[PDB]
């Protein structure tokens, strides 16, 4: 009915799975031995799992996901985990080699003899798919070997399934901060690559992560743990709708078809008001009009940008818990007629509303507090033009003393698809700021 | 300013190997190494 | 899988390998006999990386060691672990070789070449998918560098897509007892210039120092300056057989970490060193972790980056650390000297980081780099040959063996481009 | 069969023997079927009317 279906490629797309499943295991209650109690649901596989697992007649619920690595320790770490039961062993797709982060080397020198195995997985989870709405692709534009795995085999799904969203949720690079010399080179091999076939593609960035975790969440020493742990909430909450139950429903098809304006510009933001530390959230207070304030708050974002520089195009607002309209219309109504943000002449409106009762859950042993009222943001802004324009002038200098160039022709590649991907983003620039002028 | 100090620094020097005493062995075991060369180079 | 096949060449090579290979011994947790003990498991799981299974839970080494001098390898048989090794691998040679470069060369490696790639050869195919080789060997070292610019010629060919790592000791910037050791490093640079993608460069000097500056303990052993460097190979090899992030592969390094084709040579560094009495007048925290580890005296390969500026880094850490401290130490010290940099790119750390810590000492790390420092040893060397072949004595031994000055000629110029692009690039 | 002894006679010449390879192309990348976003800045047809 209403299920997806998840890929992870490269080894920055592992934890976050890894993460997700710890989450997405509890809030129906399932041990990683893989079985719902007694509890009368076992059978043939209907009941709100269903959309995310396929708990078959041995009683075991099923992942409905891939994770495909190049090199195979941390694949090998995780099938010796506490979840090797819980994971399909094939499912838990190994390669033995690097890309050495060349995009080109991860897409011509060996995306030709895994694709197979890959597309035919596919095959086999989507004749038991019955909505078949689309897919979670987690990859990274940093892709140490994530991005030309990511590009050949996208472009090979796209074409050969015509009919559905596709979403991608990508990290994007630390505009100060490089673990790698080669990501200029391979972010924006990948993103000349995919504007044309992402259907929805948002963007996050880890040291604003890092930001909030020492603001707000009072802790000084957190890692990839905290990241990915909220991180998956914030899916979580995107995925709710189709979880449970509610006053009314949302879903990606609507998403798409209000959210983004028109072809192409497709990269929005998302955001998390509520997360807030256990003493922190102990003697306060906490509710709609604050929360939107505080989300509406520049710095609470996840992207280096200044909406105050930028100008608005949509917004979609989710409340998870328990919430009235009349307070709902209320406080947005208030932000409105607020004044700092400048909505362009075009729009009248730019809130897309949607509501459900369950509210988020905790994760044992976690950082976040025991809330009740979460909402997830989600927006369209000419604010993000930044970041190329500051990539931009980065790569022309290095690409003009073309450095490191050596490997990729000497592994096949040449300046062409370089020197096309500069026009592309420059097209990309060029509409940005045409769009946000009125 | 650095080349101030380094020239007021070499006109220091040669004046001082005129004296009566002073022989051979310790001219030569100054000539490469008299301050060490460093001249602070915008130092951190 | 992906594994690794040792080489080991000349009277550096004979100690090199007995006390880097006790250290991964012991590291992994093997008795000296061979058999396993099982306290942690994944060095367990990860010991293909390197060894090679044999019958009754022995792991032999996936070694080959050659030299013709026999008494090393007499003395390496009588070590503590030499009975680890295999007696079928022990090529040697029939003589001894003067270490003269020619004869190292041309005429005695003319018949043990063929044993010595037939072994290693079929050690080749029993593995299953090399990343590479690593050698250990000498460049200022004449038997060494004989065997070893022969043997690394031969092999790239075959094997063209393949980590060629090699590992030298550079001569003494001050007293080298050797005498024709300049010539030595002229016509061993010549090749290894063209057919090495990456080479490690280390002086004793400032190992001596070293041993003033933190060891402190007056007399020490060659064998102590071999743990001193063998850390920096655990080190450096830490991260293939051990989870938790970090994109280990070398090449994942090199292309990260070398500009263009004719940049190979780099500079070690180790971390904590601490002294006789430090250990607990120190508070073992990341920050002076890293304010030691990026030093003028930390650095003990060939002289102070001081002199010129960097192109690179690139940092390996080991336990159990979190993203933050190194990376806004990063940001630090970058502020701190935004100008030693080059404009040329931003961003110029590469950064590793791996969870379970050698034993001993929590916290770890290990530096490499490429900086602009590199003229200083071949300047040095340049003018050396210059005067030496002024009026070209000694040569006659040479001309003996059938070498004649153009390939003196041919080499010369080829160091010069070296020194030249290093200063144009920066400069 | 044997071993095809180098003789002292050469070695490369003056930093030959490389990999150096810039060529020269321009080919395009493959069909962006989503046509172009704006209409820059002009109009549709609206607002007839009739008494
Ligand atoms: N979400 C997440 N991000 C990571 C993780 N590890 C690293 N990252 C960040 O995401 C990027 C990882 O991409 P890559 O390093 O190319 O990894 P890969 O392409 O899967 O393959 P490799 O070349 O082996 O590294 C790096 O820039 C990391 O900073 C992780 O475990 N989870
Ligand atoms: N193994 C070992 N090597 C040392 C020691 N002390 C210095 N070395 C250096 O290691 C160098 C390399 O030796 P080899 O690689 O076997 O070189 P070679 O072809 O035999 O030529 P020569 O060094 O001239 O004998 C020597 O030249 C020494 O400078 C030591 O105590 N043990």
């Amino acid at each position: 009915m209403r299920e997806c279906i998840s890929i992870h490629v490269g080894q920055a797309g592992v934890q976050i799975g890894n993460a997700c499943w710890e989450l997405y295991c509890l809030e129906h209650g399932i041990q990683p031995d893989g079985q719902m109690p007694s509890d009368k649901t076992i059978g043939g596989g209907d009941d709100s799992f269903n959309t995310f697992f396929s708990e078959t007649g041995a009683g075991k619920h099923v992942p409905r996901a891939v994770f495909v690595d190049l090199e195979p320790t941390v694949v090998d770490e995780v099938r010796t985990g506490t979840y090797r039961q819980l994971f399909h062993p094939e499912q838990l797709i190994t390669g033995k080699e690097d890309a050495a982060n060349n995009y080109a080397r991860g897409h011509y020198t060996i995306g030709k003899e895994i694709v197979d195995l890959v597309l035919d997985r596919i095959r086999k989870l989507a004749d038991l798919c019955t909505g078949l709405q689309g897919f979670l692709i987690f990859h990274s534009f940093g892709g140490g070997t994530g991005s030309g795995f990511a590009s050949l085999l996208m472009e090979r799904l796209s074409v050969d399934y015509g009919k559905k969203s596709k979403l991608e949720f990508a990290i994007y690079p630390a505009p100060q901060v490089s673990t790698a010399v080669v990501e200029p080179y391979n972010s924006i091999l990948t993103t000349h690559t995919t504007l044309e076939h992402s259907d929805c593609a948002f963007m996050v960035d880890n040291e604003a992560i890092y930001d909030i975790c020492r603001r707000n969440l009072d802790i000084e020493r957190p890692t990839y743990t905290n990241l990915n742990r909220l991180i998956g909430q914030i899916v979580s909450s995107i995925t709710a709708s189709l979880r449970f139950d509610g006053a009314l429903n949302v879903d990606l098809t609507e998403f798409q078809t209000n959210l983004v304006p028109y072809p192409r510009i497709h990269f929005p933001l998302a955001t998390y008001a509520p997360v807030i530390s256990a003493e922190k959230a102990y003697h306060e207070q906490l509710s709609v009009a604050e929360i939107t304030n505080a989300c509406f708050e520049p710095a609470n974002q996840m992207v280096k940008c200044d909406p105050r520089h930028g100008k608005y195009m949509a917004c979609c607002m989710l409340y998870r818990g328990d919430v009235v309209p009349k307070d709902v219309n209320a406080a947005i109504a208030t932000i409105k007629t607020k004044r700092t943000i400048q909505f362009v002449d075009w729009c009248p409106t730019g809130f897309k509303v949607g509501i459900n009762y369950q509210p988020p859950t905790v994760v044992p042993g976690g950082d976040l507090a025991k809330v009740q009222r979460a909402v997830c943001m989600l927006s369209n802004t000419t604010a993000i033009a930044e970041a190329w324009a500051r990539l931009d002038h980065k790569f022309d200098l290095m690409y003009a003393k073309r450095a490191f160039v050596h490997w990729y022709v000497g592994e096949g590649m040449e300046e062409g698809e370089f020197s096309e991907a500069r026009e592309d983003l420059a097209a990309l620039e060029k509409d940005y700021e045409e769009v946000g002028v009125d | 300013k650095i080349g101030h100090d380094v020239d007021y620094d070499v006109v220091r020097l040669r004046l001082r190997q005129r004296h009566p005493h002073v022989c051979y062995e310790q001219a030569q075991r100054l000539v490469n190494d008299w301050d060490p060369p460093t001249p602070a180079r915008s130092q951190t | 899988m992906r594994e690794i096949v040792h080489l080991q060449a000349g009277q550096c090579g004979n100690q090199i390998g007995a006390k880097f290979w006790e250290v991964i011994s012991d590291e992994h947790g093997i008795d000296p006999t061979g058999t396993y003990h099982g306290d942690s498991d994944l060095q367990l799981e990860r010991i293909n990386v390197y060894y090679n299974e044999a019958t009754g839970g022995k792991y032999v080494p996936r070694a080959v060691l050659v030299d013709l001098e026999p008494g090393t390898m007499d003395s390496v048989r009588s070590g503590p672990f030499g009975q680890i090794f295999r007696p079928d691998n022990f090529v040697f040679g029939q003589s001894g070789a003067g270490n003269n470069w020619a004869k190292g060369h041309y005429t005695e490696g003319a018949e043990l070449v063929d044993s010595v790639l037939d072994v290693v050869r079929k050690e080749a195919e029993s593995c299953d998918c090399l990343q590479g080789f690593q050698l250990t060997h000498s460049l200022g070292g004449g038997t060494g560098s004989g065997m070893g610019t022969l043997l690394i010629s031969k092999i790239r060919e075959e094997y063209p897509d393949r980590i060629m790592n090699t590992f030298s000791v550079v001569p003494s910037p001050k007293v080298s007892d050797t005498v024709v050791e300049p010539y030595n490093a002229t016509l061993s640079v010549h090749q290894l210039v063209e057919n090495t993608d990456e080479t490690y460069c280390i002086d004793n000097e400032a190992l001596y120092d070293i041993c003033f500056r933190t060891l402190k303990l007056t007399t020490p052993t060659y064998g102590d300056l071999n743990h001193l460097v063998s850390a920096t190979m655990s080190g450096v090899t830490t991260c293939l057989r051990f989870p938790g992030q970090l994109n280990a592969d070398l090449r994942k390094l090199a292309v990260n970490m070398v500009p263009f084709p004719r940049l190979h040579f780099f500079m070690p560094g180790f971390a904590p060193l601490t002294s006789r009495g430090s250990q607990q007048y120190r508070a073992l925290t990341v920050p002076e972790l890293t304010q030691q580890m990026f030093d003028a005296k930390n650095m003990m390969a060939a002289c102070d980056p001081r002199h010129g500026r960097y192109l690179t880094v690139a940092a390996v850490f080991r336990g159990r650390m979190s993203m933050k401290e190194v990376d806004e130490q990063m940001l630090n010290v970058q502020n701190k000297n935004s100008s030693y940099f080059v404009e040329w790119i931003p961003n110029n750390v590469k950064t590793a980081v791996c969870d379970i810590p050698p034993r001993g000492l929590k916290m770890s790390a290990t530096f490499i780099g490429n900086s602009t420092a590199i003229q200083e040893l071949f300047k040095r060397i340049s003018e050396q040959f210059t005067a030496m072949f002024r009026r070209k004595a000694f040569l006659h031994w040479y001309t003996g063996e059938g070498m004649d000055e153009m390939e003196f000629t041919e080499a010369e110029s080829n160091m010069n481009d070296l020194v030249s692009e290093y200063q144009q690039y920066q400069d | 069969a044997k071993v095809e002894i180098p003789s002292p006679k050469d070695f490369l010449k003056k930093h030959s023997k490389e990999k150096t390879l810039p060529p020269k192309k321009k080919f395009n990348r493959c069909s962006p079927k989503k046509p172009a976003v704006p209409l820059r800045t002009d109009h549709p047809v609206m607002g007839i009317q009739s008494g």
